RNA sequence: GUUAAUUCCGAUAACGAACGAGACUCUGGCAUGCUAACUAGUUACGCGACCCCGGUCGGCGUAACUUCUUAGAGGGACAAGUGGCGUUCAGCCACCCGAGAUUGAGCAAUAACAGGUCUGUGAUGCCCUUAGAUGUCCGGGGCUGCACGCGCGCUACACUGACUGGCUCAGCGUGUGCCUACCCUACGCCGGCAGGCGCGGGUAACCCGUUGAACCCCAUUCGUGAUGGGGAUCGGGGAUUGCAAUUAUUCCCCAUGAACGAGGAAUUCCCAGUAAGUGCGGGUCAUAAGCUUGCGUUGAUUAAGUCCCUGCCCUUUGUACACA
């Protein structure tokens, strides 16, 4: 009955829209819901050379991929969770549903 | 009766120290140990600055317990030095009259800005092509 | 002591600044004296904010030099404290007064510059800077490769500069710069 | 107690090498070849010797005992990880060698490498680096 | 045999067992996070992967 | 170096020309007024425009503006 | 060019000089004692420990690098 | 009374080393007086009874925080690995010396092994540590 | 005239404009206000342990909460206010209030370089080889070679230091792989050591890890001696990774113990959490950082100016240069 939703996303405001839609769906379906917990973000850092060869001034890139993760707990059976998570999905957010 | 819990933080570049004031006796300790044994021991007067500037009567009724994480030695010493003063100012603002709070704040501002205002100086990032934030590697002509 | 500030065991008062040219640039009286000269920073952000820094903190910050010692401020506070102890146990007077007299008797009143060089007088803040640098250089030169420690050498340099017996390296370089400036004018 | 006593020797003759008595014992033993700071501390700790004394107040039967302990590392309870000739080629005996046999076994190992004509012996005979160093940029003050 | 000596080399390690997944060369490999590709093609396709120069 | 550019100045002149009655003297009032009347995509540009509006209103209270 | 010929232990004349003139010095510190008596700094520190055990000099502030001793009180 | 946080630790570890000198039943190994305490150290210690002082330090570290096994002991006794011509780094301490410290403090009851690994400190050891803390407090009064 | 700026004020054969700069995005402190937290803590308790009612416990669990932790909407600073200088316009300095009254990075205009890359590509044109191959594979060597010089770095030349114990503080981060055969490690034993053996945890705020990192703090040993600085060279031995270490892959133990006493002309980088000291992460990695890129601790001297040297940008002048 304690079902866990993990939301992993690259974009910020799309993930905010998805988690706000999940909050509004849980509030309209009237179940005991916890707050969305923000795991700390991860900045994938890549430092390579701008030049294909090694001839010139020593320049370096900083490729940054910022990934984000949130979690939402639900006190509800599995049919309610599948009914919520089967509606209004977008490619920016990956959803992981854990039963236990 | 009412719990006079006052939880006030103070921030160095990494060192964040949170002082906790309540009603009690005149004892001040940091991470369980008092101010008498905090290494380096040369900065004992720098920790006893608010006690010597405000007297023992103003600290005789307030117990202070500080949790400490982050920073270095001097960073944590200045963090607890700022946090106990800001916690005393917040306690005297919340639970007693504002006039004595204003006078103690005037004494602290006339002494040093470090007791109340945190420093916004943080470590500048190292750039590519240099060993530090501003320094560059040694250029060789011909 | 809520009324008066005790610099270690030393009082803020009983400091007789003889030179009227340095009464604003020596910040030791009643406002910038503390318990220990160690501090956080910010004194070198503005141009004339350096003058508001106390002179014991300026000696503390100028002592740490030459690579291996840059960044030991607690350690040079220990040096300055034990040097003040040696100054009091030799002279018997206030070591702060001995240091102020050393600055006054070691700061050069003229210098040479390029506009063939011509002699011009210096700013009082520049004279305090030159006096601190010369006495620190003399203390480090006396303590380099010697049994006599850095605190004893800094104490001997400040006491010889306050006495003016032409034994301190700062006094010798002050006389050398005065002779060169009298020559090329 | 800390004044100069009688029988104070300035130059000790221990294993055909002069020892200055002005230095402490644990670092004046180290002037002898084949024994350094760590092995000197181990010998002076495994023998009942207070090492705070100088190298001139210690007596002649006691330094004969020190000589016997330094010549016999096995029988006076010293383990086999302070020895500079673990698993010797000729006798196969674990022992610490003192100031003459060190150079003797060093030149006998060089003679063995010369006799087998290995690359290690060839680099020793040529006077070059042998542990795999780089002689393009370094090694200039020894050769003209 | 030819089948016994055509693949007698252990390729369990080294920088020649692994290669790029675009160029299949053995220089400048970004093995971090399973990219397994050279830095020039990484600079070429960082916008398609998702790496962007923020700071 | 705190010098305003033409994208701040001409837009602020158009704002004061079209909405002189709504604007006033207080910075934290006419800042929100310029936010509500003009679509400014950033707080920094909004603060630059509001500061130049306050400075032009000071010029109006001092005298005529060309 | 120059070599310091410092004594390692006490002579009789140097021990009498350390018992006579050293408790009359304003600075009783091992570097000054070694410079004025041509002895080791460690021997000077050992002599200071012996004078502390005897009770002729007065400690001011001890430290792992430098110890500070002075004379007896006047009154 | 008082705890060990009211007590200056620098003389407190020497006081518990003197307590272990008074007791003298820790069953020390044979190779104490010949071993170097880490892979990054250089000399043998100047003090002949460093084992009792390090056992005192082990006792107060396990009083302040538990769950410290051999890896945590090598971390707290790690230091500078001075590689010589190469720049120096950090290196852990030696495993076997702290392991023998834990075997001595398990042979006579001052610590006790805990679930999910680690060594906790027994109430008998807490009794002895607070009594010697009161001893150092009465000495400094 | 002013500005870091062709940034604006203002005259004006100009007017309307466009790129760049500015503007923009991200990073950093200011929030005791909102949203949230059993993958983070705080305060009160129920206990348990110890000392003489009180103190401590990262020892356990819970009635609220986000102050410490994290990330979202935000807000906050704009020359806003005062006093001077200035066409009273554009702007500049100081100051009260205030966390900032100039943080840094990315992008960065027209046009050009006979700059580097065909050794990044199954991006490619021309020429050459194509079976005794310049295709490909296997075995070994070499890319490390050494009378010499140059460039970037590391270690020291010491007592402001070396050695030995005690104490005490982080964040960038990374972690089990399509092929891929190779992860980070808690804890207990064997050994001084590198390491070995067993069960565990972790696809990552869960486990390493409260990331118990160094300089620094305290107490002995040293005594101006190329000495307990320094660790080059070299011998003997023990393990790890790999099919294979010999030209010592790397790590550890003992021993041998060189130059170096602050470095000439000349030259590199920099002005605030900056230089510098110091250590920790990623890439190269089976074994591996004397490199590079990020991060943390301690943390200054001196300057708020100049064309003197080296160059750059507008105006005028001269040219017999225009591969200038």
């Amino acid at each position: 009955h304690r079902i866990r939703i993990t939301l992993t996303s690259r974009n910020v405001k799309s993930l905010e829209k998805v988690c706000a839609d999940l909050i509004r769906g849980a509030k309209e379906k009237n179940l005991k819901v916890k707050g969305p917990v923000r795991m700390p973000t991860k900045t994938l850092r890549i430092t390579t050379r701008k030049t294909p060869c090694g001839e010139g001034s020593k320049t370096w890139d900083r490729f940054q991929m910022r990934i984000h993760k949130r979690l939402i707990d639900l006190h509800s059976p599995s049919e309610i969770v599948k009914q919520i998570t089967s509606i209004s999905i977008e490619p920016g957010v990956e959803v992981e549903v854990t039963i236990a | 009766g009412p719990l006079q819990s006052v939880q006030v933080f103070g921030r160095k570049k990494t060192a964040t120290a949170v002082a906790h004031c309540k009603r009690g006796n005149g004892l001040i300790k940091v991470n369980g140990r008092p101010l008498e044994m905090i290494e380096p021991r040369t900065l004992q007067y720098k920790l006893l600055e608010p006690v010597l500037l405000l007297g023992k009567e103003r600290f005789a009724g307030v117990d202070i317990r500080v949790r400490v994480k982050g920073g270095g030695h001097v960073a944590q010493i200045y963090a607890i030095r700022q946090s106990i003063s800001k916690a005393l100012v917040a306690y005297y603002q919340k639970y007693v009259d504002e006039a004595s709070k204003k006078e103690i704040k005037d004494i602290l501002i006339q002494y040093d800005r470090t007791l109340l205002v945190a420093d916004p100086r943080r470590c500048e990032s190292k750039k590519f092509g240099g060993p530090g934030a501003r320094a560059r590697y040694q250029k060789s002509y011909r | 002591t809520p009324d008066i500030k005790l610099f270690g065991k030393w009082s803020t008062d009983d400091v007789q600044i003889n030179d009227i040219s340095l009464q604003d640039y020596i910040a030791v009286k009643e406002k910038y004296a503390k318990y220990l000269p160690h501090s956080a920073g910010r004194y070198a952000a503005k141009r004339f904010r350096k003058a508001q820094c106390p002179i014991v903190e300026r000696l503390t910050n100028s002592m740490m030099m030459h690579g291996r010692n840059n960044g030991k401020k607690l350690m040079t506070v220990r040096i300055v404290k034990h040097a003040f102890e040696i100054i009091h146990l030799l002279t018997g007077e206030n070591p702060l007064q001995v240091l102020v007299n050393a600055i006054i008797n070691s700061g050069p009143r003229e210098d040479s510059t390029r506009i063939r060089r011509q002699a011009v007088d210096v700013s009082p803040l520049r004279r305090v800077n030159q006096a601190i640098w010369l006495l620190c250089t003399g203390a480090r030169e006396a303590a380099f490769r010697n049994i006599k420690t850095i605190a004893e050498c800094l104490a001997d340099e400040l006491i010889n500069a306050a006495k003016g017996s032409s034994n301190s390296y700062a006094i010798k370089k002050k006389d050398e710069l005065e002779r060169v400036a009298k020559s090329n004018r | 107690s800390l004044v100069i006593p009688e029988k104070f020797q300035h130059i000790l003759r221990v294993l055909n090498t002069n020892i200055d008595g002005r230095r402490k014992i644990a670092f004046a033993i180290t002037a002898i070849k084949g024994v350094g700071r760590r092995y000197a501390h181990v010998v002076l700790r495994k023998a009942d010797i207070d090492l705070t004394k100088r190298a001139g107040e210690l007596t002649e039967d006691e330094v004969e005992r020190v000589i016997t302990i330094m010549q016999n590392p096995r029988q006076y309870k010293i383990p086999d990880w302070f020895l500079n000739r673990q698993k010797d080629v000729k006798d196969g005996k674990y022992s610490q060698v003192l100031a003459n046999g060190l150079d003797n076994k060093l030149r006998e190992d060089l003679e063995r490498l010369k006799k087998i004509r290995a690359h290690r012996g060839l680099r020793h005979f040529w006077g070059l680096r042998v542990r795999g160093q780089h002689t393009k940029t370094t090694g200039r003050r020894g050769r003209t | 045999g030819h089948q016994q000596l055509y693949w007698s080399h252990p390729r369990k390690f080294g920088q020649g067992s692994r290669s790029c997944r675009v160029c299949s060369n053995r220089h400048g490999l970004i093995r971090k996070y399973g990219l397994n590709m050279c830095r020039q093609c990484f600079r070429q396709y960082a916008k398609d992967i998702g790496f962007i120069k923020l700071d | 170096g705190r010098v305003r550019t033409k994208t701040v100045k001409k837009a602020a002149r158009v704002i004061i020309e079209k909405y002189y009655t709504r604007l006033g003297n207080d910075f934290h009032t006419n800042k929100r007024v310029c936010e509500e009347i003009a679509i400014i995509p950033s707080k920094k540009l909004r603060n630059k425009i509001a500061g130049y509006v306050t400075h032009l209103m000071k010029r109006i209270q001092r005298g005529p503006v060309r | 060019r120059d070599k310091l010929n410092n004594l390692v232990l006490f002579d009789k004349a140097t021990y009498d000089k350390l018992c006579k003139e050293v408790p009359n010095y304003k600075l009783i510190t091992p570097a000054v004692v070694s410079e004025r008596l041509k002895i080791r700094g460690s021997l000077a520190r050992a002599a200071l420990q012996e004078l502390l055990s005897k009770g002729l000099i007065k400690l001011v502030s001890k430290h792992r690098a430098q110890v500070i001793y002075t004379r007896n009180t006047k009154g | 009374g008082v705890t060990v946080k009211d007590v200056n630790q620098q003389e407190f570890v020497r006081a518990l080393a003197a307590f272990l000198k008074k007791s003298g039943k820790l069953k020390v190994p044979e190779w104490v007086d010949t071993v170097k305490l880490a892979k990054h150290k250089e000399l043998a210690p100047y003090d002949e009874n460093w084992f009792y002082t390090r056992a005192a330090s082990t006792a107060r570290h396990l009083y302040l925080r538990g769950g410290a096994g051999v890896g945590s002991m090598t971390k707290i006794y790690g230091g500078r690995q001075r590689n010589g011509v190469m720049p120096s780094h950090f290196s852990r301490g030696s495993k076997s010396v702290a392991r023998r410290v834990l075997q001595a403090l398990e042979g006579l009851k001052m610590v006790e092994k805990d679930q999910d690994g680690g060594r906790k400190l027994t109430p008998q050891g807490q009794r002895d540590l607070d009594r010697i803390a009161g001893q150092v407090a009465a000495a400094k009064k």
